């Protein structure tokens, strides 16, 4: 009810971000939320005055027909203070990604009930723009704490606590975690009975509400199933020329992560200029070298550590009939996790929402297992990237991302 | 008197940590001096300034300008330096509407609101920082001291805090007539109807009774200015719009900045002007801006401007947008990276025209240029019709399915059919997934020497085949494409070829058929000759037979 003071880092002015363009249903559903929000008291007009902008869109949850909107605060995030006051942080849970049930709720509809610092707000400025630039875009600001904004769980957290402790009281072995707009709920419970203490949960909040549109909806995750690809090489009883240097270079890549990954042996079967489709007997030196092969590639891959102070980086590969290959790492060779999907949900003629879906669960992934987001490098053109990721966006949260306009090599290696 | 509204002051800082002007005033003619004092006397009179005493230290240069062919001084307060002090504000103006998105209207009025512009006080706290002088007669006193209360023109926040301010008094007005348009330019508010004329002029004596409220008067003389407007370079019209009269010069010699105008032309123009061409003449710019520089037209740049004089030899206009029906988007091959477009709903009827250049860049090919020129389209269309078109487009379905499924990036297009329209995009090779039962492989290399730039390039086959050529002036890297290049040129057509050179792999895997290196370019032509050919990888230097004995060859 009392505005926590906030600030941006030191020499650093408020987000100048251009406004992209937006669909005619996209303003329509915009213009209809902001006449009630402003109504509500959560966003108010402003003057000319303020010259500064946040990007603004909006999108459809998964499964819902609602429109939610969405403001893309990845540039006011970077140039807002960071809050350690009261807590050098929230410690992420590490049980969390081993529970067998983990729901993802929508809470962000309660951080409209604080008031925002009046000293802030206008940092917070965005536009809804018209069509063909007819009438002049609407300027709007927030009143109260943000979705999408990093310093709203901040400072709605110690309100969050108290909400929550009469439910972690009566269940300690529940694992919960709030991730911006997110509550990601863990249990080992069976299905059913997980159902119903998500449900007892939402009525914690809406007792203390008392309504939130989107909070009944929930994202069941199930992150001890979750499979990772470690490095496999082919089983045959009769190998070609071609299979033989597929095999070569597959070894030669793993090299660099495992040490003691060796090829001599199986070069030397090709000596020679032999046909492609030529069939190669394995020597027993060879079968031997492939065996102690497949045994390193049985094992962890060495010095592979998390550090917080390090970006995490996702890769993702099109694989081709609907799959895609994906791994997370800090450092080259030091993958964190990887990963492969095939459901295109959807999407079966369509690469680019296939991609934005790969990334959407990829995030959540890394928000689970670490507390962030990853750097996405994607495999596609900016401008196709940048014209249509917007229309398949289900999450309240946005990753960074660049593009990959060079085809890599190891493409072939995670296939 | 009747109580008009007040025109609430827009708050204004100076940006942080700076101070007002402080700016000497120059010596004035004993001349200047006595218009100025006239001029300011009657605006104070109107309420516009307001005489200051001695506290204020802030100053702005005042000047008198003789209005031309009259003897009638101007006065200009020139507020350079207060503008470099006055915070950033939000310009509404940034982005302006393209006739092509407007609807038809039967009537349009314009009002003149320019004395409205002297409702709109300036926020008191400010005004001390627009602070100027009038020197005295022969510096015998001191000068006349003044400060604006209203916005002053050439300030830096004027034109923000008079649209926000008209915008603000005008949006119930617009919300409740649902019926009209209303759009201000400058002194001017446009407001436009499909009303018969007697509703529609009733609607504007409502507007001028609603701007009455905030003490806004309109002359009754209506306006002179009446369709067709001239604004931004077009001239609309109630039915249809285009660009105002294009007019390519006749010139014996161009100069630089000659052909930066002309290009600049043709660009307007292509907004309405089908198939207009620019890159011949682009080409002539590369590089050099020195503007009096005298450049040859090429050939090839003498029959685009022919062609260029051709397509704007008479008038052509693009109709208005009609939201009850699908926008269709046609796109066109030109050449030498050129693509064309047409927006229509009706057969025969564009809304607007345009183009796409290709990007610079190595390698590329025609599905990629016509992807991104897809990409263009679709934005423009967000932003002036807020939805993507349909798409005709010269390219079969079979090759778009072909070519999305191979290619290693995601890639999409939205709703489109073919258009049987030549020339065509296709795909001019494709490379096998497997290995070729019957067909030679060959086991290419190429090497050089970093100082000396001298290297060799080759090949050896199952079949024993094998060719060592000697290079000068080259690199590692032209080496292995000439590799490649030979394994083409001497073989049948199909054929293995196995290479370990991750640099022409990541070129043909991109898979181009148009390149600013020519070497890439002779093999994408030995490329379209086959019938199959697979591209098989190695790494270098692990005594791969085949690879190995190449390897040895040419770094010999
Ligand atoms: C952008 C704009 C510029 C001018 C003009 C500025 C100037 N000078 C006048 C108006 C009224 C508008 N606003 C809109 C909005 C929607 N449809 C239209 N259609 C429309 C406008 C003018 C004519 C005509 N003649 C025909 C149709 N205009
Ligand atoms: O009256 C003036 C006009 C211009 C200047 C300047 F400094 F800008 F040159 C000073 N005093
Ligand atoms: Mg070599």
């Amino acid at each position: 009810i009392e505005t926590v003071p906030v600030k941006l880092k030191p020499g650093m002015d408020g987000p100048k971000v251009k406004q992209w363009p937006l669909t005619e249903e996209k303003i329509k559903a915009l213009v209809e939320i902001c006449t009630e929000m402003e109504k509500e008291g959560k966003i108010s007009k402003i003057g000319p005055e303020n010259p500064y902008n946040t990007p603004v869109f909006a999108i459809k949850k998964k499964d819902s027909t609602k429109w939610r909107k969405l403001v893309d605060f990845r540039e006011l995030n970077k140039r807002t203070q960071d809050f350690w006051e009261v807590q050098l942080g929230i410690p992420h849970p590490a049980g969390l990604k081993k529970k067998k049930s983990v729901t993802v709720l929508d809470v962000g509809d309660a951080y409209f009930s604080v008031p925002l610092d009046e000293d802030f707000r206008k940092y917070t400025a965005f536009t809804i723009p018209s069509i063909n630039n007819e009438t002049p875009g609407i300027r709007y600001q927030y009143n109260v704490l943000p979705q999408g904004w990093k310093g709203s769980p901040a400072i709605f957290q110690s309100s969050m606590t108290k909400i929550l402790e009469p439910f972690k009281k009566q269940n300690p072995d529940i694992v919960i975690y709030q991730y911006m707009d997110d509550l990601y709920v863990g249990s080992d419970l069976e299905i059913g009975q997980h159902r119903t203490k998500i449900e007892e949960l939402r009525q914690h909040l809406l007792r203390w509400g008392l309504e939130p549109p989107f909070l009944w909806m929930g994202y069941e995750l199930h992150p001890d199933k979750w499979t990772v690809q470690p490095i496999v090489l082919p089983e045959k009883d009769s190998w070609t020329v071609n299979d033989i240097q597929k095999l070569v270079g597959k070894l030669n890549w793993a090299s660099q992560i495992y040490p003691g990954i060796k090829v001599r042996q199986l070069s030397k079967l090709l000596r020679g200029t032999k046909a492609l489709t030529e069939v190669i007997p394995l020597t027993e030196e060879a079968e031997l070298e492939l065996a102690e092969n497949r045994e390193i590639l049985k094992e962890p891959v060495h010095g592979v550590y998390y550090d917080p102070s390090k970006d995490l980086i996702a890769e993702i590969q099109k694989q081709g009939q609907g799959q895609w290959t994906y791994q997370i790492y800090q450092e080259p060779f030091k993958n964190l996790k990887t990963g492969k999907y095939a459901r295109m949900r959807g999407a079966h003629t369509n690469d680019v929402k296939q991609l934005t879906e790969a990334v959407q669960k990829i995030t959540t992934e890394s928000i689970v297992i670490w507390g962030k987001t990853p750097k996405f490098k994607l495999p596609i053109q900016k401008e196709t990237w940048e014209t249509w990721w917007t229309e398949y966006w289900q999450a309240t949260w946005i990753p960074e991302w660049e593009f990959v306009n060079t085809p890599p090599l190891v493409k072939l290696w995670y296939q | 008197m009747v109580p008009i509204s007040p025109i609430e002051t827009v708050p204004v800082k100076l940006k942080p940590g700076m101070d007002g002007p402080k700016v000497k005033q120059w010596p004035l003619t004993e001349e200047k001096i006595k218009a100025l004092v006239e001029i300011c006397t009657e605006m104070e009179k109107e309420g516009k300034i307001s005489k200051i005493g001695p506290e204020n230290p802030y100053n702005t240069p005042v000047f008198a300008i003789k209005k031309k062919d009259s003897t009638k001084w101007r006065k200009l307060v020139d507020f350079r330096e207060l503008n470099k002090r006055t915070q950033d504000f939000w310009e509404v103006q940034l982005g302006i509407p393209h006739p092509a998105g407007l609807k038809k209207k039967k009537s349009v009025t314009v009002l003149d609101v320019g004395d409205a512009y002297f409702s709109v006080p300036l926020d008191e706290d400010f005004r001390k920082y627009t602070a100027f002088t009038i020197p005295s007669i022969n510096n015998e006193t001191p000068g006349i001291r003044y400060q604006y209360n209203v916005l002053p023109q050439g300030w830096k926040g004027s034109p923000a805090i008079f649209q926000s301010s008209m915008t603000k008094i005008l949006e119930p007005f617009a919300a409740q007539n649902p019926d009209i348009v209303i759009y201000q330019y400058m002194d001017d508010l446009y407001v436009g109807s499909d009303l018969e004329i007697g509703q529609h002029r009733t609607k504007i004596e409502e507007l001028r009774q609603h701007l009455l409220r905030w003490g806004l008067t309109t002359p009754d003389k209506k306006h002179q200015k009446e369709p067709p407007f001239l604004w931004m370079g077009y001239e609309l019209h109630p039915d249809k719009w285009t660009v105002q009269p294009i007019v390519l010069p006749e010139k014996d010699s161009w100069t630089v900045n000659d052909i930066q105008k002309l290009v600049g032309k043709l660009n307007w123009a292509s907004q309405i002007y089908p198939g207009i061409k620019v890159r011949q003449l682009s080409k002539l710019l590369r590089g050099t801006k020195a503007l009096t520089e005298v450049i040859p037209l090429t050939e090839e740049a003498e029959l685009e401007l022919a062609e260029n004089r051709e397509i704007l030899k008479e008038p052509v206009h693009g109709v208005y947008y009609d939201p009850s029906k699908d926008l269709i988007a046609e796109i066109q091959k030109q050449g030498q990276g050129q693509w064309t477009y047409q927006i229509y709903q009706e057969p025969f009827k564009n809304l607007k025209t345009g183009k796409y250049a290709r990007m610079r860049g190595a390698h590329t090919n025609d599905v990629k240029q016509l992807t991104e020129a897809v990409q263009k389209i679709t934005t423009e269309s967000i932003v002036i019709w807020g939805k993507t078109p349909k798409f005709k487009l010269p390219i079969q379905k079979e090759t778009w399915e072909t070519w999305w499924t191979e290619y290693w990036q995601a890639t999409w297009i939205p709703e489109w059919e073919f258009v049987n329209t030549p020339p065509l995009v296709k795909l001019w090779y494709q490379l096998e997934k497997e290995p070729i039962v019957g067909a030679e492989t060959f086991y290419v290399d190429g090497a050089a020497n970093r100082e000396t730039k001298l290297g060799k390039a080759g090949y050896v086959t199952n079949k024993g085949r094998q060719k060592v050529v000697p290079l000068t002036n080259t690199t590692n890297q032209k080496t292995e494409l000439q590799a490649i290049y030979l394994a083409l040129q001497d073989s049948g057509l199909e054929v293995n070829i196995v290479t370990d050179s991750q640099y022409a792999l990541g070129i043909i895997q991109a898979q181009p058929d148009k390149s600013e290196s020519e070497l890439v370019n002779q093999i994408i032509e030995q490329l379209i000759k086959k019938e199959k050919v697979y591209l098989a990888w190695v790494p270098a230097h692990k005594g791969i037979g085949g690879n190995e004995q190449v390897d040895k060859l040419v770094s010999a």
